[PDB]
């Protein structure tokens, strides 16, 4: 909105849970390093481990 | 505002081709300086903390 | 026991050497069931990595890893 | 031979010390981390 008129754009991906540890940080590797990603956010307190 | 674009390539196939503002784009985290959020005035400090 | 060993892409090192480096040697072998497996690496990754460390743990109980 | 000797000599305390995991979808006692802290390989 405020940022400029610059043709810059957004995209969005967020990933949910899997219950073993490995394949969650699989998962972040094969669909955010495929994407290109800037800056990786983790916002999970109830987890049972 | 500094143009200098770095994109981190598809290291999932052999590259290990590094993103060369790694620390510079950490430096824009260093020096993230703002006064606007819910929670408060967000600002980094030497740790890298609230 | 079980072992896997694989390496990267330097020192132009084969495989074969790596085989013969195990089977004549360890003189003093007391458990059984021990075997080398000598792999190579196409990529310099750690999504094959985690790929190969996923599969060899799968293969036939490999209990170490070099 | 490292890898060798501790096997050898933890083989003679407990007899299934190879004890693996079966795979990493879908989600031990003896260890050598206690083992190998002092070990000897050809002097
Ligand atoms: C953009 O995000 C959507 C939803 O996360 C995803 O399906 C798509 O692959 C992403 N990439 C493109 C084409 O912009
Ligand atoms: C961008 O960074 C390079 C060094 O990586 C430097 O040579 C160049 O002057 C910089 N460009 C500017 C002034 O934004
Ligand atoms: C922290 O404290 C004030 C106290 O009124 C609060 O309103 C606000 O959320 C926070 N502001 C700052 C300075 O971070
Ligand atoms: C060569 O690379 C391919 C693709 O990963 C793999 O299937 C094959 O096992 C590799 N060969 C060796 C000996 O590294
Ligand atoms: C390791 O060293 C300790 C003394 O520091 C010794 O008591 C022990 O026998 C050694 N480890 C072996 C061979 O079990």
């Amino acid at each position: 909105k405020r940022h400029g008129s610059w043709k810059i754009q957004l995209n969005a991906t967020s990933v949910t849970h899997k219950p073993n540890a490995i394949q969650m940080a699989l998962s972040v590797c094969e669909d955010l390093i495929s994407s290109q990603v800037y800056a990786i956010l983790v916002s999970h307190p109830p987890t049972p481990n | 505002e500094k143009e200098n674009i770095t994109d981190p390539p598809r290291g999932c196939v052999g590259n290990t081709n590094i993103w060369k503002t790694g620390p510079l784009f950490k430096r824009v985290l260093m020096s993230s300086k703002y006064a606007d959020g819910v929670t408060g005035r967000v600002e980094f400090n030497e740790d890298g903390d609230r | 026991l079980n072992i896997a060993v694989l390496l990267g892409h330097s020192h132009d090192v084969t495989e074969r050497e790596l085989r013969n480096l195990w089977g004549p040697e360890q003189a003093t072998g007391l458990p059984l069931d021990v075997n080398v497996v000598a792999l190579l690496m196409n990529r310099t990754d750690p999504k094959s990595l985690i790929t190969h460390v996923c599969d060899l743990m799968s293969g036939a109980r490999i209990h170490g890893l070099v | 031979g490292i890898l060798t000797t501790a096997a050898s000599s933890m083989l003679e305390k407990f007899s299934y010390i190879p004890e693996a995991k079966a795979s990493c979808y879908g989600q031990p006692l003896h260890t050598l981390h206690q083992f190998m802290v002092n070990v000897t390989w050809d002097g």
